[PDB]
């Protein structure tokens, strides 16, 4: 008995029984039942307008001619003669050779076709079982999203990723596959890896109410950030005289800057999304650099060199993006731009986020240095930025953005529209970049007028207030728990009872009503069969005031059993019979006979 | 004499604990074999072991025995141990003192199968059978016998002739009454009498607290929260961080499960000892030295306690 | 668990070796080794715990055989439900089966009892029986099987006079 997860057709799903362009949702199921031979083939592709390589399939009488060509139309837009079709141009790949069932699957550039031609007796829809064998696997490797039937009484279904339990026969033939998400019983069957279940309690997957909406709440401050002005500054200072530029209280919409300049050195070390707009971070600390060509490699965490030891050093734990672009026509001079200087000598080493300001002559000799003369060199060299230099020596313009991402008790967020707050509802929240799920209620917490978040003994966020409303609210999570299944055995019957452990019956009923529970299968939930007990909510049976011996233990003194009008019943466990001994001042019972009993 | 009998039944959801409802984390966890299945099986085994422990300890009686309305037993008091109808749950005053003296992220505590009222009912039935039918009800059908005659038989059981009891019945009854009275004061004034049960509760609480607290450890990753890492990098880079967090949390779960298994084995041994004591010390007179008390044993009375007897 | 990738390229060493460079192959092999070693450690720990449990069970079985089979035990509900008589072991695969033979009384009968008997102005107590009456006549009998006997001096012993025992009852003790 093999349990496998793959794309399958869900049991008892809606099937459209019939030329529209049906979308190819990563797997389709085709079943045609005719004797007029009207169905002849199929076409596949994305646009199918003679631009991409459209897949062509045709079955004339016995063999399926498979071609990958570029055609506007086929024979399909009193059946006496037809062999002209419409187009078969630009064929880049070639192949040759009742109840016709077909499954078409495409994955990793492989076209898989599963066929099964079972001549069922009659023409009624068969309420039976029949597996499909792999006909051919074509590695043509093309994109397919839409398909149409070809003509000269069929069903179409879409495949979904499910988990199935398959029973292989001694001669390895699949018989009587069972689903794993249809019925509560056909979940315990998958769990136990068997087709027969015994009478008793059985644990299974967990239930969890899903979020309903998603709300994003950011404080209004719509000033755009002066990123472009920093980027489009006319002149940058020396590499050792790098300009720190703090940016705050604005909108960090720098995604537009991707197009203004043709970035060639765009590396992000700590955080690298292409869509870096949902990130809220405190400090940005923009920096301005002017370096040569073969120097951008030195701008990296854990990198050493002349620049790292004398001019500028990056910390090892750097979280930011490094951006550089060519500056030949704006940072060069014909006679040499003798204005950009860099530190070259120093009797010490630099540390991250430090700047050098002293310009005294470096002491390169044992004797004390006073002016030039002996071996004393000025620790400043002017760059000879000429336009005739090579790529490795051409000056470059570099900007360093150092982020500090630790929650968000501060400003500087990307562009994102706000959304109205919702109270008393299991809704995704994005309060100022703090993301999670839960139910938000009114909080009586006395927050001092500087505290933003709030933790608990386990250090989990339990309270938050948004600046746009300045109202404190707690973050109690959405309900969840484990569910159990009650069955009286496969031999006896098939009725089952489910127990949602540790949840209120009203809450689970509300979640069932507005289609909010993850275990999409639903018990019928009739009247007077929803019982509430300390163990949980038991919607599978009715409660009876009679007392019996325990059969299937549930908990808190409640046991379930199958009685006969056959149905499952829940009752309070009985502790045996009752017998009061007739104690008296003068009365003794003496046995008059015995029994020899043997026990194992 | 106090003996632990049971432990809190806990069930842990492996997927929710390791992965905070993230599909990408679940896909990576899926390649780590059947670890979560093993953990769930071990926890279920522990829970059913606890249920069997309490079932074996307290359900040794066949039929529920009811004491007669009039409660004269030749001067013996038997008030602090018999249930008092003038209160809910029908618990004896000593049981009342015992109960009044003692006292999130995928973790669930399952309630015990037998409620405390059922345990109290078993205790009352056992005590009534002991005081009415003597020790005969444990070896077959219950046979009525006056209490002074049962006490005379028990005196004969330790090499003392029965005339002593009929000679000093009043003195012996007064001595027993005073001794049973002093127990209430001993358990009231002294606050640490029930040390072992509270120790078990504290151990379980500490284990749970450590398990929940270790969810905040980075384990050498960017952050301790999955969702932030997911919405911070492309999946290929975030995979390493997800894997590190998964390994750390899985190790934490394995350690917790192993510790719970060892504690469950210890409590199983204690429950077997308690069941043996109830079978021998209560349902009869034991000649084993220093087993049913300190001295020549006469009789015993059980009293229900939270996760113990 | 040998077929689990454990977050690697594959689950077969040969493909990993003959698919990549030595460094990445070494990393993949290290991951696989860690996973498989953890699997072995878990299996060994489980085996140790089960071995301890079975050791306790075997000690209990040895005690039962030493006390219930090789002699008669007076412990209550240790060698069976009821008064123990004997036991017989039977070999079983990876275990043992005990056949406990017990004595169980039945067919109760009600009687009126008295703590003592006062014949010659002196209290009398049964030597090992229980004083019972069938309404008119008084007898002494065993406390586990009804067998009335005529009360006599050789059947009782005298201790004190007739003013201390609460439930003392007039009767006649016939001397032989
Ligand atoms: C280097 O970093 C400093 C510190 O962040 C920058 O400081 C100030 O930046 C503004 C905007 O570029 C400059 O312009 C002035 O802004 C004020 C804003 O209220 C405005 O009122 C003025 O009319 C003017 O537009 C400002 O001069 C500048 N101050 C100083 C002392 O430099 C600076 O711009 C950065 N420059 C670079 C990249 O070299
Ligand atoms: C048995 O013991 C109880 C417990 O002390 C006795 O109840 C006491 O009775 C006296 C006399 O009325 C009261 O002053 C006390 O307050 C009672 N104690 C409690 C705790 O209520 C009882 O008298 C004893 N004898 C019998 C036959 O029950
Ligand atoms: C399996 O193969 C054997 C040998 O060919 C055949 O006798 C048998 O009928 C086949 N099918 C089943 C269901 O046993
Ligand atoms: C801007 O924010 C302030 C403070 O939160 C608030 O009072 C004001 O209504 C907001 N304005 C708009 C247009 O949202
Ligand atoms: C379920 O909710 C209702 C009202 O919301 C409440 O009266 C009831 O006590 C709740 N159930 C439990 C077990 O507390
Ligand atoms: C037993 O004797 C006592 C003596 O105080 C008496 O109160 C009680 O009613 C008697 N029991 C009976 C007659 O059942
Ligand atoms: C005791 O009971 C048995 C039934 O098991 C019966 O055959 C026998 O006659 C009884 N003894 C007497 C003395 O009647
Ligand atoms: C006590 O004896 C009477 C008659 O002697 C009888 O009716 C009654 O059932 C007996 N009590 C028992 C057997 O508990
Ligand atoms: C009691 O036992 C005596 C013993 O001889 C017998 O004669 C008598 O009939 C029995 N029954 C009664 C009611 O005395
Ligand atoms: C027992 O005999 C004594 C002495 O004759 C007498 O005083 C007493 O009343 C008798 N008791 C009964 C219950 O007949």
């Amino acid at each position: 008995l093999h349990l496998t997860q793959d794309l399958f057709l869900p049991f008892f799903s809606n099937v459209t029984w019939f030329n529209p362009v049906l979308p190819f949702n990563d797997g389709v199921y085709f079943a045609s039942t005719e004797k007029s031979n009207i169905i002849r083939g199929w076409i596949f592709g994305t646009t199918l307008d003679s631009k991409t390589q459209s897949l062509l399939i045709v079955n004339n009488a016995t063999n399926v001619f498979i071609k990958v060509c570029e055609f506007q139309f086929c024979n399909d837009p009193m059946e006496s003669e037809s062999g002209v079709y419409s187009s078969a141009n630009n064929c880049t790949f070639e192949y040759v050779s009742n109840l016709r069932e077909f499954v078409f699957k495409n994955i990793d550039g492989y076209f898989k076709i599963y066929s099964k031609h079972t001549p069922i007796i009659g023409r009624d829809f068969p309420q039976g079982f029949s597996a499909l064998e792999p006909l051919v696997d074509l590695p043509i490797g093309i994109n397919i999203t839409r398909f149409q039937t070809l003509l000269a009484d069929y069903y179409v279904g879409y495949l979904q990723p499910r988990t199935f339990l398959l029973k292989y026969n001694e001669n390895g033939t699949i018989t009587d596959a069972v689903d794993c998400a249809l019925d509560p019983l056909s979940e315990t069957k998958c769990t136990l890896k068997s087709f027969t279940v015994e009478k008793g309690i059985y644990q299974t997957s967990n239930f969890r109410v899903q979020p309903t909406e998603s709300i994003v709440r950011f404080p209004n401050v719509t000033n755009l950030c002066p990123f472009h002005e920093v980027f489009n500054a006319t002149r940058f200072a020396s590499v050792y005289a790098w300009n720190r530029t703090r940016i705050s209280n604005c909108v960090a919409d720098y995604s537009v800057l991707y197009n203004f300049a043709p970035f060639f050195a765009f590396k992000c070390y700590g955080v690298s999304p292409t869509k870096l707009n949902d990130l809220c971070f405190t400090n940005v600390y923009a920096d301005s650099f002017v370096i040569k060509g073969n120097e951008v490699s030195q701008i990296a965490p854990g990198q050493t060199g002349n620049i790292a030891d004398y001019n500028y050093k990056l910390p090892d734990d750097f979280t930011g993006c490094v951006i550089a672009w060519n500056s030949n026509k704006l940072d060069s001079k014909h006679s040499g731009n003798y204005d950009y200087w860099y530190r070259s000598f120093r009797k010490s080493k630099l540390k991250p986020f430090e700047r050098d300001i002293s310009t005294e002559i470096y002491q390169a000799g044992n004797k004390p240095c006073k002016g030039k003369g002996p071996n004393c060199y000025f620790p400043l060299q002017s760059y000879g930025f000429r336009p005739t230099y090579g790529v490795g020596h051409q000056p470059y313009r570099v900007v360093v953005l150092s982020f500090e991402l630790l929650h968000a008790p501060a400003t500087v967020c990307g562009p994102k529209k706000s959304t109205n707050l919702v109270k008393n509802k299991c809704v995704n929240f994005n309060f100022n970049g703090l993301t999670g799920t839960g139910v938000l209620t009114k909080s009586n917490k006395k927050f001092l007028p500087f505290q933003q978040f709030g933790r608990d003994i386990v250090d989990t966020t339990d309270a938050v207030r948004d600046p746009q409303t300045l109202e404190i609210l707690d973050i109690t999570p959405c309900s969840f728990g484990g569910v159990s299944v009650i069955t009286p055995g496969t031999n006896t019957s098939n009725q089952v009872a489910v127990l949602y452990q540790g949840v209120n019956c009203t809450e689970v009923s509300v979640a069932i009503h507005a289609d909010q529970l993850t275990p999409t299968w639903r018990v019928y939930s009739t009247g007077s069969n929803v019982f509430q007990t300390r163990a949980g909510c038991l919607i599978g049976a009715e409660y009876v005031n009679n007392s019996y011996e325990c059969d299937i233990p549930i908990g808190a003194g409640v046991c379930a059993s199958y009685q006969t009008s056959q149905s499952i019943i829940a009752y309070t466990m009985s502790l045996g019979a009752e017998n009061s001994v007739a104690y008296s001042n003068n009365s003794i019972a003496i046995p008059t006979n015995f029994t020899i009993s043997v026990t194992t | 004499e106090i003996l632990p009998v049971s432990m809190t039944k806990t069930s842990v959801d492996c997927t929710m604990y390791i992965c905070g409802d993230s599909t990408e984390c679940s896909n990576l966890l899926l390649q780590y074999g059947s670890f979560c299945t093993q953990l769930k099986r071990a926890l279920t085994g522990i829970a059913v072991e606890q249920d069997k422990n309490t079932q074996e300890v307290f359900a040794q009686v066949k039929q529920i025995y009811k004491t007669p309305p009039i409660k004269y037993f030749g001067g013996f008091n038997f008030s602090q141990i018999l249930p008092d109808p003038s209160k809910p749950s029908k618990r004896s005053p000593i049981e009342d003192l015992l109960f009044n003296k003692v006292t999130f992220n995928g973790l669930t505590v399952l309630p015990p199968l037998l409620t405390d009222e059922m345990i109290a009912q078993y205790t009352s039935a056992l005590l009534a059978g002991t005081i009415t039918s003597g020790w005969t009800f444990g070896a077959g059908p219950a046979l009525q016998i006056p209490f002074p005659m049962q006490m005379a038989y028990r005196f004969n059981g330790i090499g003392v002739t029965q005339n002593v009891l009929y000679e000093n019945q009043k003195l012996i009854a007064n001595q027993f009454n005073s001794a049973i009275g002093k127990i209430q004061d001993s358990l009231f004034s002294t606050p640490s009498a029930l040390g072992k049960l509270q120790d078990v509760v504290n151990h379980n609480a500490q284990a749970l607290n450590t398990l929940v607290k270790q969810l905040s450890s980075k384990f050498g990753a960017i952050s301790s929260v999955l969702n932030d890492i997911l919405s911070r990098l492309d999946p290929p880079e975030a995979e390493v961080q997800i894997d590190r967090l998964i390994t750390g949390r899985l190790q934490s779960l394995q350690t917790y499960v192993t510790q719970q298994l060892i504690r469950a084995a210890e409590i199983r041994a204690s429950a077997n000892l308690a069941a043996t004591k109830m079978s021998e010390c209560v349902l009869g007179q034991s000649k084993r030295v220093d087993f049913c008390g300190k001295g020549y044993h006469l009789m015993s009375f059980p009293q229900s306690a939270p996760h113990g007897v | 668990q040998l077929s689990s990738k454990f977050g690697a390229i594959s689950s077969v060493l040969n493909d990993i070796l003959s698919r990549l460079d030595p460094p990445e192959a070494e990393v993949q092999i290290d991951r696989l080794i860690t996973g498989r070693l953890q699997s072995l450690q878990t299996y060994v720990t489980q085996q140790l715990i089960r071995a301890a449990e079975i050791r306790a069970s075997a000690n209990l079985a040895a005690t039962k055989m030493s006390e219930c089979v090789l002699g008669q035990s007076k412990r209550v509900d240790f060698c069976g439900k009821g008064y123990h008589l004997m036991s017989f072991p039977q070999s079983a695969p990876h275990g043992v089966v005990f056949l406990h033979v017990t004595y169980v009384p039945a067919q109760e009968k009600n009687f009126t009892t008295a703590p003592a008997i006062c014949h010659d102005g002196k209290a009398h107590f049964p030597r090992e029986g229980v004083f019972v009456s069938n309404g008119t006549h008084w007898f002494v009998t065993q406390r586990n099987f009804y067998e009335p006997q005529i009360i006599t001096t050789d059947n009782t012993f005298v201790s004190g006079n007739c003013d201390v025992v609460i439930g003392i009852v007039n009767n006649t003790v016939y001397d032989p």
